[PDB]
């Protein structure tokens, strides 16, 4: 995340971070049950062994719990080339325990997530990716308000495409942004005092440039792919 | 604005319109409470609130 402002206590407790063989964070993921985590397609080809962290907001101290997967599953439909359909569900092999900066973000009912949610001003994008485009991983868990783009402006600035299952968020030239390794990581949107999963961190033309948005794989276009895929 | 585009039809979380009239419900975790409008956590840690 660049700019924003420092995950406190309690602030983002859905957030996963996937960590290799090195105990190194690579992208992150959203806590949908104790089961389940929501991540990132594409971030399934950064790591061949990977495993989840929860409850960590400082990677340089140890509420923090290491979880192994299960089973991976990845959309057949993910696409290297546009990123369409950059989406992936981990089922864990034990289930998470919930506590101070554990829990779960809520997943909308369709219809009434784009008629209610995505017509919010703003949603909140979080992780440990970089804080500048060029840079180290953050070893502070980051979040940051971001306005939803309007659809055709973002296609406009856009050099590559916008599919139905992508959404715009961000600022055009002011520079906060998410960043490499926040990929996979929630776009959550609150309304009254809960917060629902809205998006994947997906992808972006560098990190906060001038007239470029951030790319996120749009959550209700998946909501019955999601409840099927943790059903089974 | 009418129904559910009037302030989410008072729904602290989902607004559907059944007929002419406004039914609202809730996330997994959450039961609809006697008014019918509000949700209430089914115990602790319920999906989308911060743990402060
Ligand atoms: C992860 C990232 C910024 S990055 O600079 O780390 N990686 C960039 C490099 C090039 N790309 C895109 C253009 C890309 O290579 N794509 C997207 C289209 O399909 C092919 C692959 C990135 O995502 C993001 C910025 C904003 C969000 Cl949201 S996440």
């Amino acid at each position: 995340i660049v700019g924003g402002q420092e995950c406190k206590d309690g602030e983002c407790p859905w957030q996963a971070l996937l960590i290799n063989e090195e105990n190194e964070g690579f992208c992150g993921g959203t806590i949908l049950s104790e089961f389940y985590i929501l991540t990132a397609a594409h971030c399934l080809y950064q790591a061949k062994r990977f495993k989840v962290r929860v409850g960590d907001r400082n990677t340089e101290q140890e509420g923090e719990a290491v979880h192994e997967v299960e089973v991976v599953i990845k959309h057949n439909r993910f696409t290297k080339e546009t990123y369409d359909f950059d989406i992936a569900v981990l089922r864990l092999k034990t289930p998470i325990t919930f506590r101070m900066n554990v829990a779960p973000a809520c997943l909308p009912e369709r219809d009434w997530a784009e008629s209610t949610l995505m017509t919010q001003k703003t949603g909140i994008v979080s992780g440990f990716g970089r804080t500048h485009e060029k840079g180290r991983q953050s070893t502070r868990l980051k979040m940051l308000e971001v306005p939803y783009v309007d659809r055709n402006s973002c296609k406009l600035s856009s050099s590559f495409i916008i599919t139905q299952n992508m959404f715009c968020a961000g600022y055009d030239t002011k520079q906060e942004d998410a960043c490499q390794g926040d990929s996979g990581g929630p776009h959550v949107t609150r309304f009254k005092d809960t917060y629902f999963v809205t998006g994947i961190v997906s992808w972006g033309e560098g990190c906060a440039r001038k007239g470029k948005y951030g790319i996120y794989t749009k959550v209700t276009a998946f909501l019955k792919w999601i409840d099927r895929s943790m059903k089974t | 604005r009418k129904l559910c585009s009037l302030d989410n039809g008072d729904c602290d979380q989902f607004c559907h319109e059944e007929q002419n009239s406004v039914v609202c419900s809730c996330a997994r975790g959450y039961t609809l409470a006697d008014n019918g409008k509000a949700c209430i956590p089914t115990g602790p840690y319920p999906c989308g609130k911060q743990t402060l």
